[PDB]
């Protein structure tokens, strides 16, 4: 469960990300594809190399979903309901991959937010991304 | 993975009693029932709407047999699983686009199917040997991913 | 989420297990220590010799907790509250190990319940053990 | 993995700029903050009750130094990580009773720390090389468990 401090930390950190949310989403995806090549199996229809228009566009979608999750941090199962439907019935990504993307999002945030990415905020963001991941895999079976 | 000479014997001995048709069909079938998101790879197999439909599906059964046949061939290469599955590894990566995590799931289900069939004969030490094998096969099938 | 159909399958299967639960718990532990030796790192204080009375005793405790969870399958977070506290604050077993024990419990059930271990019941039992694991790691951080 | 020569150079180049003592303390500290169940191994280290209590804990920092020191020495042997870490693997199993999953957790926290310190210099390809390294080191430290 996300603590009061967790939610304060997530809102502060994502707030600082601000207009960069989409850029950072795309960067996290690129980091994932390069660091964890097995994740590329879910994107055979994508150009995955640097400067990909498809990756940039998908990064924006992922980031916007996270922004919505932050806005509804006390009701994520319902706020993300349509998206969790899509993941369960269509995308059907194995749950391990959510940890890989989450890690790459953390790396991206660490690389861009020197002052903000404290150990406590790091901890809170990891919990947050784990909670989002849990919601998105909650309807798999 | 590194099996002991005693474990290699136990693996080979148990496998000599395995009905590959039944176990193969059961393993692939249960993969699709227990972890239904794995059905994403088998839309061309037709009706996968119910557990009975999945287990009774001719293409599921045929594929399961084929998969377990390749698995069986690997049991004759226990000291070089990477080498013998290198071709299939590349295939699953580049042509089939199968997340290797699925190899682990199938290994899990296969061990359950072996336990179901053999009962008390599937002793904890025999299970341990087979866990080494399914881990080895999954790792070998994932090894050439890029 | 455990469906009403899942709960029916779990209650039926565990009912068949009956007084064998303690025995099957010990067997599942034995299978886990042999198949997944890293799990032994949580029991250096145990006698792990063959047929260990200490292991059998622990198997009984694990089984009894599962039996209680089946009996309160509609409200497992409350039923397992004290146990989840102990896991989070003292035992602190890494979450990856719960899947290993769950798998070994399934293998044990499959080996002892040839008629009851249908594909549907297999699926329900897996969901149930995963749900128990989720409750037991829910207070970790 | 299987590092490319371009990746080995990238790893070596970045590591030359790393204060190993400092990064070690930071990485172990963050492990205990982000995954607080890992504190189970360090009851003798004293106060671990808050993020600041953990990060500034002198015994945590000291331990982090020796852990990343061993890690650092292993970077000179990327083609034989299993051999390099064999005695430490045996020690962590037989004497310390440390679940090897912890090595994986530490590796990913270390990658986060490197990104935090180096910023844009920690490029996606540089990260990818370091992910190969921390996976190799974790696998090597796990290899002699029994
Ligand atoms: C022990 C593990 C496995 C082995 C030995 C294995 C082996 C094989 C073999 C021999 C083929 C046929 C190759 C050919 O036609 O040239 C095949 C095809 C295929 N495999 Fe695997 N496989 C394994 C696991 C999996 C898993 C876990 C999945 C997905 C969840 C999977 C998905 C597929 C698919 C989709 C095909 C193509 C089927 C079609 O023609 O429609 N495999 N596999
Ligand atoms: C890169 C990964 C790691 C390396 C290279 C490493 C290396 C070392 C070394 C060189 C020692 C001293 C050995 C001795 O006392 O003879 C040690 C001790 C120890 N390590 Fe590890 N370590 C790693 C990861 C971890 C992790 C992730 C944990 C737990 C979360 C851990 C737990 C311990 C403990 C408890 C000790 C003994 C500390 C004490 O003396 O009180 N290690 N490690
Ligand atoms: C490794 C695979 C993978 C992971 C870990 C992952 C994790 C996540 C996370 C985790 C925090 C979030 C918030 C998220 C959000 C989204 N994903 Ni993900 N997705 C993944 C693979 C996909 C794929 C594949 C698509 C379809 C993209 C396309 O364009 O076809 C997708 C599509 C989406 C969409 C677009 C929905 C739509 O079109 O209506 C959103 C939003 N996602 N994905
Ligand atoms: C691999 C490690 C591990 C796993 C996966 C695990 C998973 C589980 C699951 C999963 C379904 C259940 C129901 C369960 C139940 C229990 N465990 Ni577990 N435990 C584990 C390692 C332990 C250890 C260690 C203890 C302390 C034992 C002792 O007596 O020192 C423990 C203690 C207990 C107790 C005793 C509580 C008490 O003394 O008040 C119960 C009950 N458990 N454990």
């Amino acid at each position: 469960v996300l603590s009061p401090a967790d939610k304060t930390n997530v809102k502060a950190a994502w707030g600082k990300v601000g207009a960069h949310a989409g850029e950072y989403g795309a960067e996290a995806l690129e980091r994932m594809f390069l660091s964890f090549p097995t994740t590329k199996t879910y994107f055979p229809h994508f150009d995955l190399s640097h400067g990909s228009a498809q990756v940039k566009g998908h990064g924006k979608k992922v980031a916007d979903a996270l922004t919505n999750a932050v806005a509804h941090v006390d009701d994520m199962p319902n706020a993300l309901s349509a998206l969790s439907d899509l993941h369960a019935h269509k995308l059907r990504v194995d749950p391990v991959n959510f940890k890989l993307l989450s890690h790459c999002l953390l790396v991206t945030l660490a690389a861009h937010l020197p002052a903000e990415f404290t150990p406590a905020v790091h901890a809170s963001l990891d919990k947050f991304l784990a909670s989002v991941s849990t919601v998105l895999t909650s309807k798999y079976r | 993975v590194h099996l002991t000479p005693e474990e290699k014997s136990a693996v080979t001995a148990l496998w000599g009693k395995v009905n590959v048709d039944e176990v193969g069909g059961e393993a692939l079938g249960r993969l699709l029932v227990v972890y239904p998101w794995t059905q994403r790879f088998f839309e061309s197999f037709g009706d996968l709407s119910t557990p009975d439909a999945v287990m009774g599906n001719p293409k599921v059964k045929a594929h399961g047999k084929k998969v377990l046949g390749a698995f069986s061939d690997g049991l004759a290469h226990l000291d070089n699983l990477k080498g013998t599955f290198a071709t299939l590894s590349e295939l699953h990566c580049d042509k089939l686009h199968v997340d290797p995590e699925n190899f682990r799931l199938l290994g899990n289900v296969l061990v359950c199917v072996l336990a179901h069939h053999f009962g008390k004969e599937f002793t904890p030490p025999v299970q341990a040997a087979y866990q080494k094998v399914v881990a080895g096969v999954a790792n070998a099938l994932a090894h050439k991913y890029h």
